């Protein structure tokens, strides 16, 4: 009687696979979405569906939507036979999954014993300590080589080592099986571990937690590390306590009623376990506006000013944030040298000033980009160093906010208050974009490009005028040359300054006066400098030739002796010079490169120069 | 194996109950007797032992009368039967590099 | 900063009326009164200024 | 057999390594070096019977890789028709050269 | 056990048996006289009620460290119980049990090891226990009334065996009463029970002076530096035997409340006693708060420290506190 | 020595230079950690091919290593007019182990610079089957603007130029 | 009339009526029959008041699923130290520790069965220690011995927990180590017996085997345990209406700012300017976050440091009083990487287990922490990463988390030589980092 039941709900699915599902004509949403859902698969062929909850409920206004929940866990092969028969009668080496999604309500991990056994219960949290990637069965062929081992046997249940169900000929049965490779698909899984998030835990009460296999195509798509949802069936699983060599708490009490199987007497136990299917991770004219806003003209002095509403004035420090922000070539010499891949940009300042609101902005503002403060500098971190012997290894990679700056700029203050070791280390990760490490166990050679971003303190608080910056970096001498410039911030008690800053503040902390407009938002510029990054502008003029006399103008001036100054402007800095003139004409999107956009280079490195010079 | 001479056939059991009658049996332990069973390992006067090598030892099996008169530290000297004891080579199959001939001193 | 240590606490005054009435119950005539305490600050003079020989 | 961990390069990093299996063959043996960073070219088999310790039993199988070659550390990964094998083998024509 | 009874619900017959050794065995359905010998057995199971059960406890013995030899260590032994002197020993009791021998089988891994080996055990019969208000006790109380002499007399009491030092004889016998403070009803929990400590570097060994006042005094657990540290001052979780493991194993403040603390060598394993003692001079937070739990329990008890100086004497012409390592502990 | 699982012995795993025959490693100015490893490189010279015994098997492996580097001296290259001893921190015997102090030096020149700089700017501008071959030549050209025996041959006759 | 299936009897009434006497001293006697009855009763005399208004709640779906009884406080124990073997059947009181727990395993309280013909969905009872098992086919006329198959996986289970206990150690003669006892919960008693609390347990007795050899049915020094009829502790808010006339009168009262002056203060000497600052930090604005830009936050952080002993602490005591969920600090119980990042080895799996920090188990409270001029400086370290972005980031080989922190902070420092030493910068005497002096 419930044979036809489960006859009933697959063809009334199949229906719903054959109306609309679509409210909407022709302001978008295209009518019968699920035989598009057919027609995607047929390109792609990646053999999935994905159905939701909600238009199963709005279909039978709760008649089937609530008996699903109570059918399914047993009619798993209902649901697939139908839409194995309807692709048939539709489309032309087919394995299918059936994946629902967003129901309603989610539970916490606290909520599960009685009702919930052959369930659908969203459940939310984070994860931890994932696996590799290994094959399940499901069905094999295997069977006795007696006379013919040529039997498709049925049940690869927890316990499928033993194919002995129909022999093909009057022959012996169960005497052997040979599981071959090479009649039986196959699919891949990890068994991960998750845990119970932080805005719920009431106590620290040792926060429980369990254990959740996930088998399609959701293999190694939970990253291990975000707060995340999944789909809810509820399974319980045993040890059959198999041929292998074994067979405080009473555990198993429950498993002494469990004994007298027709097997061996044991006592077979259990522990609540769940199965996965689909994953998430919640935690045009748009192309056309692209092409629109590439054809403006002060696009240069419209995103200077669209930044940060959070700092007022100095528009130098804000033509060098942008620069940092996009990227520019990284592609050199034939075989050997990879040149720098970026320019690094620091400003030093007085703190709790304006020095502090860039830093706050570019953190949630760039991809990636991660931030540290650097005062841990023994145990690990920016100095990058090995953990000890845990559960069977020695010598381990370790983490560090350094090594994790793929497509990401680092951003990393208080150059002063860490020790002298470290001072070298970053200054071997600042002239390639490798670092090496052959600290107690093999070398290693880790290749992270990076673009780094600092804020140290003056020796003082406030920076000398009559003398130079030798004094005030605070740092050494190397260092300060493998740098580019530091536009240093100034200040002043002016009374007319701190007024109008009074009133740039105060509409900033009101709870709505969003008066100012920036002509950007923060994705439609996002995407922008993500159509600026594709191109590879290369200088063809002669402007080489005017390239060359100008740093031979300039480094006769900052050697102003025999025996002065060792801030002598080496030919490192061609480089730099060179490679921001190729940043800014990808700002404004030209290839090639003028002899007029280098000119603002040069004064760009001359005004930096006055501020290097007394 | 304390008899120190005879390799008499070996009763591996522990305490057998039910003689050929239908009587429940017991034990009188007043009349049972027992004995003791001490085992030590000598190690090399490292004097008159040339220096090529670290100390070596064996050991011994000795009874109730001397025992507790060992102290550790103790310049001893001690006589007896040279024995060897255990199964080698069929007790397990396949037995490889394996010796199943322990040095033993059942002394006095 | 020579010999003496402590800057008059009211953590030494409310343990000043802690060993009275310890005292007051060791020897209990049911005389909580001056001399009682009169007793007490007898112990605190002594306990200090011990280093001063 | 030499059992083999991810070279920490070219992985996205801050995490874990993984492990497999490499059985090798009979002229292939002691090639390698217990610390430097290869290459395999080998097949994909996939035989046990179904039993394994660390975890329960479960319909599940386990990787072996038997190695056909084996080449050393290869540098500047930029190439397109050569320097991917230390062919270096001089007879007629570069030896005369 | 000592009795069992299976019952089978079809003839209701309950098969008695006498228990043998640690480990045995049930029987069959098919053994009855009714609810056997037809084509329908009765398929028995256990009764709990119907099955009378004895006590039982075990403990070990070790030996007086007097009548030791000089040679070797002492060795332990086990005992039983049976009847009812159950619930009658203790651990640190100078007693004697009389009782009869028997030694026992092993009955596992007997073929390869476990040859003739017979780890005995003695069953035990009789224990002949040694060395233990207004209730036939008030001819004594009498006895201070009558001759009163509070001040000085019962400061001649305690510790008699030195040479001078009144004032501080005095000093410690007021703290060895207490009493409650003050009876605050509402949410206001103040401080009781202050400590004395102790400072400088006596010939006379100090330590026998100050602890032999703390083995005669009520409750008050003797400690030092080695062995229950500020760490293991309070209570942890630790290993234990086969038995339930993983017990709240204590130091010496959780079991000595509203007591003597008498502590000694307080420049010995500072990194944890340093915490230790602030903990309890903070009214009510020793707790543990490890990654087992988070219960915090009670603190009462007062604190009698010894420091010793630095090298040789203190120089009293140089600064203090050159020797003692806590000033905020000390001088507020 | 690394040391055993449980049912393993303490054995013997190499780090840097039993791997490294005929290469390279650096020592140019750890300040801390110079008189930590200093005592164990000046001996892979001196004591050519050098193995120790640290609580283990008393062996000694073989080495014959080559070693460059690329010190650094405290400020500018010219720090003084007085002497090496003066200018590095090394001291006199572990230095002495090298052969030769190759040293660097420009404080002012016209023409070498643009030597340099014209050099410099044009190495920027480096930046299916015949098409296969023909970005080959193309390869093969833009390594060739003078020809100076390229790289595809010359790494070649080096290693049996050593062997 | 709100449909709930659990009546907590006194049961201390029988004592206190002139009959069921009998009945008394059966339920401390058989108590497991007696609530069977009892149980019957309940839901009948639930119809007899059902028969009489035939309007209540469609007299079919309160009559169907089933109630329970639970007798509580019955007579009285006094520890562990008195569990006598005859005591097999009885109510026992204890009073007690929980310390650990366990997830819920399930319970055989229905099975399934299906052999290989085409369809059989059987559902044997168990009910017992042993499961029944048929040895002939079915569905059939004519089917051999077939092999019957456990479809597991298809039959229901509910709940249970085991919870390891220990006696609170009361007037114990200060040589005896406080031991061990566990629990069984089958109802829905379950997440409510959280490990960590003073416990009042009313349950009865009962004995298991044990088998002796792991892979034999051979077993005889028996364990017991107890199962909890009913427990006790021992020792959005449901926002009324009176509640806020009556603070609406006090929030009309132009007194609010001295008399919430006055009523912070017990006891406490006046010091009227740290009053504001202790108030107005429980009262700690809001969360005035933007769509874009911005995230700002209204938190403060006060601090204090000068003069000894100026109930430096209860102060900060009576703050935790007042506050329902917030944190309080050690001293050294803490460090660098004491506070999150934990690779703990746990004594029921051996595994990883990330547990937070105490700065973000404040979420929802202020941070009380202390002894800041002895804190050490391989920490102090993250407290900056958390007064700017209000996270905690992780740099462990485990995870990398960017969790955040909703908590506020007080301070609370102390002096070094005797004093705030003043006519003197006193900035120099607290030496402290001028970075976070921003």
């Amino acid at each position: 009687v419930d044979d036809v039941t489960g006859e009933k709900v697959r063809e009334a699915f199949e229906q719903f696979l054959e109306d609309f599902s679509v409210q909407s004509t022709d302001t978008g949403e295209v009518e019968k979405v699920y035989r598009a859902q057919i027609e995607f698969m047929k390109i792609y062929d990646l053999n999935t569906i994905y159905i939701d909850y909600q238009h199963l409920s709005m279909r039978e206004n709760g008649a089937l939507a609530m008996a699903i929940s109570e059918q399914y866990y047993r009619f798993l092969p209902f649901l697939q036979k139908g839409l194995r028969r309807v692709v048939r009668k539709y489309a032309p080496e087919r394995v299918f999954q059936i994946s629902f999604f967003n129901l309603p309500t989610v539970h916490r991990i606290r909520d599960i014993r009685s009702e919930k056994i052959g369930s659908l219960l969203s459940i939310s949290g984070t994860v931890t300590r994932t696996s590799e990637v290994r094959p399940e069965l499901y069905k094999a062929s295997f069977t006795c080589d007696m006379c013919r081992a040529i039997v498709d046997n049925v049940e690869q249940s927890f316990k499928y080592t033993e194919p002995t169900f129909c022999p093909n000929p009057s022959c012996e049965n169960r005497a052997f099986w040979t599981l071959n490779v090479t009649r039986s698909r196959f699919l891949d899984w990890q068994k991960v571990r998750i845990q119970e998030n932080a805005n719920e835990i009431p106590t620290g009460s040792m926060p429980r937690t369990l254990d959740v296999i996930l088998r399609g195509d959701s293999v190694e798509r939970a990253k291990p590390g975000d707060r995340c949802k999944f789909t809810g069936v509820e399974i319980v699983v045993p040890d059959v306590t198999q041929l292998g060599l074994p067979g405080k708490t009473t555990e198993g009490l429950n498993s002494g009623v469990t004994g007298l199987r027709s097997l061996g007497v044991r006592d077979l136990t259990y522990k609540i376990s769940f199965l996965a299917c689909h994953v998430i991770s919640i935690g045009s004219d748009e192309i056309n506006e692209l092409k629109e806003m590439v054809k403006d003209e002060h696009i240069y002095d419209k995103l200077v000013r669209s930044i940060a509403p959070a700092v007022f004035g100095h528009e130098a420090v804000k033509k060098g944030i942008l620069l940092q922000m996009l990227g520019g070539v990284h592609k050199s010499t034939v075989e050997g040298i990879k040149l720098r891949g970026d320019i690094n940009i620091c400003v030093v300042g007085d703190p709790s000033t304006s020095k502090s609101q860039f830093l706050k902005y570019v953190v949630g503002f760039a991809p990636r980009s991660v931030y540290t403060s650097g005062k841990a500098s023994s145990a690990a971190g920016l100095t990058a160093a090995v953990v000890r012997d845990e559960e069977g290894g020695d010598y381990t990679i370790e983490a560090g906010a350094l090594m994790l700056a793929d497509n990401g700029i680092c951003c990393i203050d208080e150059f002063d208050k860490m020790d002298i070791s470290d001072q070298v280390a970053i200054h071997e990760a600042m002239e390639q974009q490798t670092i090496s490490i052959a600290k107690a166990g093999i070398h290693a050679t880790l290749n992270a490009r990076t673009s780094i971003l600092a804020a140290a303190n003056p020796v003082g608080g406030r920076y000398n005028r009559k003398l130079s910056l030798r004094g005030n970096l605070n740092m050494t001498a190397p260092i300060m040359s493998r740098f580019d410039l530091f536009f240093v911030i100034l200040d002043d008690c002016n009374e007319k300054i701190d007024t109008e800053l009074a009133s740039h503040i105060v509409d900033l902390h009101m709870k709505r006066d969003e008066a100012i407009e920036p002509p950007f938002s923060a994705e439609q510029l996002r995407r922008y400098i993500k159509y600026a990054r594709t191109f590879k502008p290369i200088l063809t003029k002669e402007a080489r030739s005017y390239l060359v006399e100008k740093y031979k103008e300039l480094r006769k001036d900052d050697a102003q002796g025999f025996s002065r100054s060792s801030y002598r402007i080496t030919v490192r800095q061609l480089e730099s010079m060179i490679r921001l003139s190729e940043a800014i004409a990808r700002a404004n999107c030209v290839d090639e490169i003028t002899p007029s956009f280098i000119a603002e280079a040069y004064d760009l490195l001359r005004q930096s120069i006055i501020r290097v010079d007394v | 194996a304390t008899t120190t001479l005879t390799t008499r056939i070996p009763t591996p059991a522990i305490y057998p109950t039910e003689d050929t009658e239908g009587n429940k049996l017991t034990t009188e332990y007043g009349y049972s007797t027992f004995i003791d069973h001490q085992r030590i390992t000598v190690q090399e006067m490292p004097e008159m032992a040339p220096a090529g090598q670290l100390p070596r030892s064996i050991d011994v099996i000795l009874d109730d009368d001397l025992v507790d008169k060992t102290k550790p530290g103790d310049r001893v000297n001690v006589v007896g039967v040279f024995k060897s004891l255990g199964a080698g080579g069929m007790n397990q199959s396949n037995s490889n590099t394996l010796i199943g001939f322990k040095t033993l001193i059942l002394g006095n | 900063s020579k010999f003496s240590f402590g800057q008059a606490t009211p953590r030494t005054l409310l343990g000043i009326i802690r060993l009275s009435q310890a005292l007051a119950k060791l020897r209990l005539a049911d005389m909580v009164d001056i001399d009682d305490v009169e007793e007490a600050l007898r112990l605190v003079r002594v306990s200090k200024e011990s280093l001063y020989q | 057999r030499v059992t083999l961990q991810e070279a920490p390069g070219t992985v996205p990093p801050g995490r874990l390594p993984r492990h497999r299996e490499v059985i090798l063959l009979a002229d292939l043996v002691d090639v390698s070096k217990p610390g430097e960073e290869v290459e395999v070219t080998g097949i994909y088999k996939n035989n046990y019977d179904g039993n394994l310790n660390a975890k329960n039993g479960f319909p599940v199988f386990a990787t072996i890789i038997e190695a056909n070659s084996i080449k050393r550390r290869e540098g500047n990964t930029a190439n397109e028709g050569e320097e991917g094998l230390d062919v270096f083998s001089w007879t007629e024509e570069e030896e005369r050269e | 056990v000592e009795v069992i009874a299976y019952t089978c619900d079809q003839c209701g017959y309950e098969v008695f048996q006498e228990v043998n050794s640690r480990t045995f065995t049930p029987l069959s359905e098919c053994t009855s006289e009714e609810c056997s010998q037809n084509q329908t057995k009765g398929q028995l199971f256990m009764s709990t009620r119907a099955s009378k059960f004895s006590a039982f406890q075990e403990c070990k013995i070790q030996e007086l460290s007097q009548q030791v030899p000089v040679g070797h260590i002492p060795r332990s032994l086990n005992i039983h119980v049976n009847g009812t002197l159950v619930r009658s020993l203790s651990p640190g009791d100078i007693v004697d049990v009389t009782g009869i021998f028997l030694p026992a089988p092993y009955t596992g891994f007997k073929a390869l090891k476990a040859g003739l080996l017979t780890e005995t055990y003695l069953e035990a019969q009789f224990v002949r226990q040694h060395k233990k208000l207004t209730s036939d006790v008030e001819e004594r109380v009498m006895e201070l009334i009558t001759s009163g002499d509070v001040y000085n007399r019962l400061a001649k009491s305690i510790a008699p065996e030195i040479y001078g030092n009144l004032d501080v004889k005095k000093a410690l016998l007021l703290l060895l009463v207490g009493g409650v403070d003050k009876r605050v009803g509402d949410g206001m929990k103040i401080r009781g029970d202050i400590n004395v400590c102790l400072m400088g570097d006596p010939g006379v060994a100090k330590s026998q002076l100050l602890k032999a006042i703390c083995k005669i005094s009520p409750r008050g657990v003797y400690t030092t530096g080695k062995g229950s540290s500020g760490v293991g001052l309070t209570a942890a979780v630790m290993k234990d035997p086969v038995t339930d493991e993983m017990i709240l194993e204590g130091g010496a403040l959780v079991l000595a409340d509203n007591g003597i603390c008498c502590i000694d060598e307080f420049d010995k394993m500072d990194e944890s006693d340093r915490t230790a003692i602030h903990e309890v001079m903070e009214q009510q937070t020793i707790s543990i708060s490890k990654a087992g739990i988070n219960t915090t329990l009670n603190a009462r008890t007062s604190i009698l420290a010894a420091a010793n100086p630095l090298y040789g004497r203190y120089n009293p012409r140089l600064s203090p506190l050159d020797n003692i390592n806590l000033p905020a502990a000390l001088l507020s | 020595v690394r040391k055993d699982p449980i049912t393993k012995e303490w054995t013997l795993e190499g780090g840097a230079l039993v791997l490294a025959d005929k290469g390279v490693c650096l020592i140019d100015e750890f300040d801390k950690m110079n008189d930590q490893d200093r005592t164990s490189i000046h001996e892979a010279m001196e004591q050519q091919s050098i193995s120790i015994s640290k609580a283990g098997i008393v062996t000694t492996l073989q080495a014959r290593c080559s070693i460059i580097a690329a010190a650094n001296p405290n400020g500018g290259r010219y720090n003084s007019t007085l002497p090496l001893a003066q200018n590095v921190s090394l001291t006199e015997p572990i230095l002495s182990r090298f052969d030769i102090l190759c040293v660097v030096r420009d404080l002012v020149d016209e023409e070498a610079d643009e030597r340099l700089a014209t050099f410099v700017v044009d190495s920027h501008v480096r930046s299916q089957l015949n098409a296969r071959q023909r970005r080959l030549q193309r390869q093969r050209k833009k390594e060739e603007e003078i020809s100076p025996i390229p790289q595809e041959l010359l790494m070649k006759y080096i290693h049996y130029a050593r062997t | 009339e709100l449909g709930t299936s659990n009546l907590n009897l006194d049961a201390r009434n029988l004592l206190a009526y002139k009959q069921t006497e009998d009945l008394y001293h059966q339920l401390l006697n058989y108590p497991q029959e007696v609530i069977s009855i009892m149980d019957q009763t309940i839901k009948d005399c639930m119809v007899s008041l059902i028969v009489d208004n035939n309007l209540d709640y469609d007299l079919d779906e309160i009559e169907t699923k089933f109630y329970k009884v639970r007798p509580y406080n019955v007579g009285s124990c006094k520890g562990m130290r008195e569990l006598n073997p005859n005591d097999i059947d009885k109510l026992i009181n204890l009073k007690g520790l929980v310390l650990r727990s366990t997830p819920v395993i399930p319970d055989m309280k229905v099975a399934f069965f299906k052999c290989n013909v085409c369809d059989h969905t059987m559902a044997v009872e168990i009910d017992r220690g042993v499961i029944q098992e048929p040895a002939r086919c079915e569905r059939i006329d004519c089917n051999e011995p077939n092999s019957m198959s456990l479809i597991h996986n298809r039959c229901s289970f509910a709940d249970k927990q085991v919870i390891k206990l220990q006696e609170t150690p009361d007037f114990v003669p200060d040589g005896q180590t406080p031991h061990s006892i566990s629990l069984c919960v089958y109802d829905e008693l379950v997440d409510s017996c959280r490990a960590g609390d003073r416990i009042e347990v009313t349950g009865t007795f009962r004995s298991i085997p044990i088998r002796a050899n792991s892979r034999q049915r051979v077993l005889s020094l028996y364990k017991t345990y107890v199962d909890v009829v009913h427990v006790k502790k021992v020792s959005v808010r449901q926002i009324t209406d009176q509640d806020l006339a009556k603070i609406r009168e006090v929030a009309a009262r132009e007194d609010l700012y001295s008399l919430l002056a006055r009523s912070i203060a017990p006891s406490i000497y006046e010091l009227e300017d740290v009053k504001k600052g202790i108030l107005l930090q429980l009262f700690g604005g809001t969360n005035k976050t933007f769509t874009k830009g911005g995230r700002y936050r209204g938190d403060i952080n006060i601090l204090l440091c000068g003069d000894p002993s100026t109930s430096k602490s209860q102060i900060l005591q009576y703050v935790h009083k007042i506050t329902p969920r917030g944190v309080y600090t050690s001293g050294k119980g803490s460090s660098a990487v004491g506070l999150t990042a934990y690779i703990t080895r746990d004594v029921d799996t051996k595994q990883l287990v990330l547990e937070s920090g105490a700065l973000v188990l404040s979420d929802g409270g202020v941070c009380c922490i202390d002894e800041f001029d002895k804190m050490s400086d391989s920490t102090r370290s993250v407290l900056h990463e958390v007064m700017e972005q209000q996270t905690i980031s992780i740099a462990k080989a485990g995870i990398i988390t960017t969790l955040n922190a909703r908590s506020s902070i007080l301070a609370s420092a102390n002096p070094i030589g005797s004093r705030y030493n003043p006519n003197l910068p006193v900035t120099e005497n607290i030496d402290l980092p001028p970075p976070l002096l921003s």
